[PDB]
């Protein structure tokens, strides 16, 4: 339980509560998606009308986010309302009804709906494909549910008292009293959670390396390669997917997306070309690997990569530093590839 | 003199732009093709010749009709 | 907060935030798609392309700079965002580039590259984004000749013409002291700001912008662009609104709250205290519905946008959001007024405080270029708070009962009944 | 409801004959240019009548760009109908334009539907 | 064109004509299961239903079968109905009319059916890949077609114009006077054929040991295992497969299926395991894995697995010719793994 918010003098005002409860500690497939889309239905005090209803009379809004590392439900709204929406935030972690047909009317609809319009784009078929084949077991769990693995009613009540302990959750605060936010939170039903235990580990993640996987699809075709990095060399991979995105490189054109996804223990690097036809495709793919194969010097793009690293921490409020000033070159070893699309024309890893 | 020519989008249709073209920028089409009629004639194109026709001999302005 | 000077012919103003991380400083200029004419159309979108290619960014990358820029009806803008430590690096990358020497950037096999990119997203555009062509139809119908019904990105007919002397012209008319906003946005001080334009000597040319002879004029029209081989049905429909500096300017913005937006597969959308949710949800008339009040110098709409898979009842759809209009005109009860006052007060908040400093600069010089200063937000919060349900009626009875509209669709819009059958709708006879 | 498998057998032995194409065929271009289908910007082949079976087939077989086309002549026709005025003469549909379309669809499908009625009234002999 | 029959004192005939032109000659996707279904409609003399009919009322039916190597037609008759059939056959492969209503109307349809009907079945699906990732361009080619890769009308009759050669195909029938069939054969539309070159080649197939694949499925979990056989060990592991499952194998209870495939360039040994539960397949998979590792003896199969080979060839024409005398032992090396199902509780190739 650890409280800590930043005061401003304006008019908005924000309230997370980030809890260790994604994808990556589920129990079953898609347990986690589903306690997501089941946070702010009815509680045992109070029903899912009544506070849709009584908060917009006050100026406010609700959302549950969900990612392979965190739970966090936010809490937009007036200033001065802040009391009240501490204790709604409280009593979703506490008293939540879990009614069966809840269920069925609308927590399982509402989850068809999110893996229908994920399955459509190839890009994130193949994002998750990539992260089955590095980890296995753990962040290598899929994100959404998909009905594969079947989840009842009781396993969604056993989740939640896993990851609602009072050690397993922060709360944090935008334009917030932060010696109010801490004798609101103190009263609060949050100080009568269980004190359980905090589910993060401090070893590192077991990582697999010259995978490969391809998948049938129907529309555009998509070819993706995949690093994972340890905590050492997180500032060298951020400027490798600024320097590949941006103008300083010739194979910019070439390149759809390219990101790196951090955590606490580590991270992975994520590259993509996409396009309707295979042929451009096999013939971009084999131009960038056999580049970065060559070698880089990423010096040029140290600058670029600080300004662009503070612009998205900006609303992140536990940033890790990261040094970026000891960033000389790169050279392309051993990854993981995946093909998605029209596979019968697309090159395959020992032709890369 | 100005020697190059004028776009097709500055006076593709100038009869049925005219009325509706702003002032300022109506000075400077007159400008350009001045410069451009010191040349051979038979080096310009239709639509800087229809304009220049129409400039002076239009059914606008003083030549607008009683009724 | 907000501070603003004229040294010169060139105005400054700026918003200091000294708990930022980052700068950005630009200049915006007052003019946009609606001074160009058919034939040019869309010279404006690429010049935004130009300030954006591939050379350009490479010199600006290598400073650590980035670069953005926009295109609206009234305005555009051409920003670089920097770290608050290099704010003098970004206003001579700006002058350097854009400013002056502007003839490299408009080289041979960089306008021809750069042109052919843009015709592609055009195409896309046209042919991929139901919803917002729709709205883009909207204005060409409700505004049919006049400076207000010409599409932002331009045409493929007006592109595809477009040659190596129509760009220079444009930027010759319209790129004035006069016409111009610098602003600075983010961890930057006024007196900074100020104090670097004027040792740089920065200007631009000394003439004055071509007045227009025609104004915006409202007709009630409909354009349907049928196609059997979509899915859905794309439908967008609006009366005439208020412009920018109208005295009622937040109520129609608040009749607009009161009908909010709506999404199908949301379950907290199904529960808002909406009375229109209540006719639609039996029998799934619509997947999402949105309220909107669009206001630019001359005049403005005020409508919603659908979107549909219900194609055999979209009359059903349309009757009876229209009938929820009418309690505007005659019966609209207090709590109506009180919650959307809140919904409207959040809904500005986030707007003014996203903490991106490329939109502050947007609004902060799209502002200033009209009105000559910026309205505060708790200024603004004061309005909202006095308006009553007297106002709301008032408003909507000059506005809204019986009057005429414009219709957009697209999609399979069979099921859409003719203009006067919609037409009749508008009042009733019940009252 | 004279099929045009009858109607194409007795055309064709008009066509075919010297002495009877010089003296009917000009009657059938000054009947054809009296109907006025022209003005109204149709052809020929849009005016048969398409409520029974053989031509509901017919028109599904028919490729999408002819199929298109065909639609926006149907509509430009009744609205200017409903006007009660012709279409301007440059926009009427010339004789070279006026082609049979649709035809080989129509005999397709309608000697399928023939060679049905054979089979199922068949004898066996021996 | 070779033509062989065999005759015997019997009512029904059976005529067969075998084209080299099965999925593993398609030059798109799924182009060769498009040509089988075009095999019996209209032709350039007479209509589908004409045929039908006719036939009828003479007491004769008619077929076409694709597999990874063959396109078949055969035709079922009376026995004195054989120069009737012969023509009809030859005019299938000599001016089949391909229509483009035909396409639109009667063969896409009947395609769609026979992919959703294998796409139902867990135990094709594994089947599939073991295919793809041992072969990945030659016999792994799919079978049938899903519209992943994009088929016209004109590429139907390419690759129709390419396999129907003369060198290209067999003619063989059962009760059928061999002397009558090389008169019928002969002044026929099958001698004007044009004369092209047999697609068939001598050469080993390229392979790959050590692959894995996995797919996410709802409802039964499939564990199957994949070895490629060249030409001198087909008949090591025929004898396996009959041991594998009877009633000498104490293994048998736990496979649900075992077969050898077998070409004329080698083969492709399968084994399946199937079962509701994914910690029944689980289990089952590791204690066969670590059995067959150790080493089996096959020679009690052999006398068994002589009699179970007679039971097929008796309706094949051209069997592979095996020998069994010299079948002793068997160790299990290196192989290809599928998990199809719940794949998240179904083991890896490394822990096997
Ligand atoms: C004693 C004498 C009796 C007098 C009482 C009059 C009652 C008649 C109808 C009452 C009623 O329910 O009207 C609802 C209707 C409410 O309409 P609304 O509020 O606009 O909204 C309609 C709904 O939203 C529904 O919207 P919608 O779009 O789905 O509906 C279409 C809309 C649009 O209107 C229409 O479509 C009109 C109908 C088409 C033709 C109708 C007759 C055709 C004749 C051909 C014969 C074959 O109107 C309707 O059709 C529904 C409402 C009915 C309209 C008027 C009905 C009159 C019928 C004529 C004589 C038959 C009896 O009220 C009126 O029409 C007011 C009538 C007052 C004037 C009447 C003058 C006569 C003398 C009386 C003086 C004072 C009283």
């Amino acid at each position: 339980l650890t409280v800590s918010a930043r005061d401003a003098p304006t008019k908005i005002s924000t309230l997370a509560v980030k809890v260790h409860g994604g994808s990556r500690y589920a129990t079953k497939d898609g347990v986690a998606h589903l306690l997501n889309r089941f946070n702010f239905q009815n509680t045992n005090t109070r029903s899912a009308l009544k506070l849709v209803r009584e908060s917009e009379l006050l100026g406010g809004t609700f959302k549950s986010t969900l990612d392979r590392e965190y739970i966090t439900l936010k809490a937009t709204f007036l200033k001065d309302d802040l009391p009240y929406y501490v204790n709604a935030l409280a009593d979703v972690l506490y008293k939540t009804a879990f009614k069966p047909h809840e269920l069925t009317e609308s927590v399982l609809p509402a989850a068809r709906y999110d893996y229908a319009v994920a399955e459509q784009c190839p890009v994130k078929s193949a994002e998750d494909q990539l992260y089955a084949i590095t980890f296995r077991k753990g962040l290598g769990n899929p994100l959404l549910y998909d009905g594969v693995e079947r989840v009842s009613l009781q396993d969604i009540k056993d989740f939640a008292d896993k990851v609602y302990t009072k050690e397993n959750l922060e709360v944090s605060g935008e334009n917030v009293v932060e010696a109010d936010l801490k004798r609101f939170v103190d009263e609060s039903l949050l100080s009568t959670l269980p004190a359980g235990k905090s589910l993060v580990s401090k070893s590192e993640p077991k990582f697999f390396l010259g995978e490969e996987n391809r998948v049938r699809f129907i529309g555009d075709s998509v070819a993706a390669i995949g690093i994972p990095v340890n905590k050492a060399s997180l500032a060298q991979y951020e400027v490798l997917a600024n320097y590949l995105t941006s103008a300083l490189s010739e194979l910019s054109g070439l390149i759809s997306s390219a990101k790196l996804d951090k955590f606490t223990d580590g991270g992975l690097f994520t590259l993509f070309v996409r396009d309707q036809d295979s042929a451009v495709v096999s013939s971009n793919i084999k131009k960038i690997v056999a580049d970065l194969k060559k070698g880089k010097d990423l010096s040029p793009a140290i600058n670029y990569t600080k300004l662009k690293n503070a612009v998205q921490n900006e609303s992140v409020s536990s940033p890790i530093e990261l040094n970026f000033d000891a960033v000389k070159d790169f050279k392309l070893g051993k990854f993981n590839y995946v093909a998605v699309g029209d596979v019968s024309n697309l090159p395959y890893l020992d032709e890369l | 003199a100005q020697t190059h020519a004028l776009s097709n989008a500055a006076v593709m249709d100038l009869q049925s732009r005219w009325e509706n073209m702003p002032s300022t920028e109506q000075q400077d089409i007159v400008s350009k093709l001045s410069e451009r009629q010191k040349l051979p004639w038979a080096q310009l194109t239709e639509p800087e010749k229809q304009a220049v026709w129409y400039i002076s001999y239009g059914e606008w302005g003083p030549r607008r009709p009683v009724l | 907060a907000e501070v603003t000077q004229l040294s010169n012919g060139i105005v400054v103003a700026t918003e200091h935030n000294p708990s930022a991380h980052t700068a950005s400083v630009g200049v915006v200029f007052g003019s946009g798609a609606a001074n160009e004419n058919p034939y040019n159309n869309g010279v404006s979108n690429l010049w935004k392309n130009i300030f954006l290619s591939k050379e350009n960014s490479a010199v600006a990358a290598k400073e650590g700079l980035a670069l953005s820029s926009n295109i609206s009806r009234d305005f555009q803008s051409y920003i670089v965002s920097s770290l608050p430590g290099s704010t003098d690096k970004s206003l001579d990358f700006l002058n350097q580039s854009f400013i002056q020497q502007k003839a490299n950037l408009l080289s041979s096999s960089n306008f021809e590259a750069t042109k052919k990119s843009v015709l592609k997203q055009v195409q896309d555009f046209e042919e991929n984004d139901h919803p917002n062509r729709v709205l883009e139809h909207l204005h060409s119908t409700a505004f049919q000749n006049t400076p207000l019904s010409l599409p932002t990105r331009g045409t493929l007919e007006s592109l595809e013409n477009l040659v190596v002397a129509d760009l220079e012209s444009f930027a010759n008319n319209h790129f004035l002291n006069s016409n111009a906003v610098v602003v600075g946005t983010g961890n930057i001080k006024h007196e900074d700001l100020v104090n670097s334009i004027e040792s740089k000597n920065l200007s631009l040319q000394t003439g004055t912008k071509p007045v227009l002879k025609k104004k915006a004029a409202f007709l009630g029209s409909e354009v349907r662009l049928r196609d059997d081989t979509l899915p859905k049905a794309w439908i967008s429909l609006a009366v005439e609104g208020e412009p920018v500096n109208s005295p009622n300017y937040f109520v129609a913005k608040l009749a607009a709250q009161i009908f909010g937006s709506y999404n199908a597969f949301e379950p907290a959308s199904r529960l808002q205290g909406i009375k229109l949710l209540d006719n639609i949800q039996e029998y799934q008339l619509c997947d999402n519905f949105n309220h909107f009040s669009l206001s630019y110098k001359d005049s403005g709409l005020w409508g919603f946008s659908t979107a549909t898979r219900n194609v055999t009842m979209i009359d059903d759809l349309i009757h009876f959001t229209l009938k929820q209009w009418n309690r505007l005109t005659i019966s609209v009860t207090d709590t109506e007024v009180e919650r959307a006052k809140s919904l409207l007060k959040l809904q500005l908040g986030q707007l003014y405080e996203s903490g991106n400093p490329v939109n502050d600069a947007n609004l902060l010089g799209a502002e200033v270029l009209i009105k000559g200063s910026k309205l505060s937000l708790g200024e603004a919060f004061k309005k909202i708070d006095a308006i009553t349900v007297k106002d709301v009626k008032a408003w909507a009875g000059k506005r809204l009962w019986d009057q005429d509209i414009a219709i957009a669709g697209t999609g399979q819009i069979e099921g859409l009944l003719d203009y006067m059958r919609i037409r009749s709708d508008m009042s009733m006879m019940r009252w | 409801p004279q099929s045009f498998t009858s109607i194409a057998r007795i055309g064709d032995y008009i066509l075919k004959s010297p002495v009877l194409s010089k003296l009917c065929v000009p009657v059938a271009n000054q009947f054809i240019n009296l109907a006025g289908y022209k003005k109204l910007g149709l052809k020929f082949d849009d005016l048969i009548a398409e409520e029974n079976p053989i031509m509901q087939t017919a028109l599904r077989r028919l490729p999408e760009d002819e199929s298109y086309a065909r639609a926006y002549r149907i509509i430009r026709a009744h609205q200017t109908e409903l006007t009660h005025h012709l279409l301007p003469r440059n926009e009427w549909i010339k004789a070279q334009e006026d082609v049979p379309y649709l035809l080989p669809y129509i005999l397709e499908a309608e000697a399928a539907a023939k060679e049905k009625d054979e089979l199922d009234n068949i004898e066996v002999s021996k």
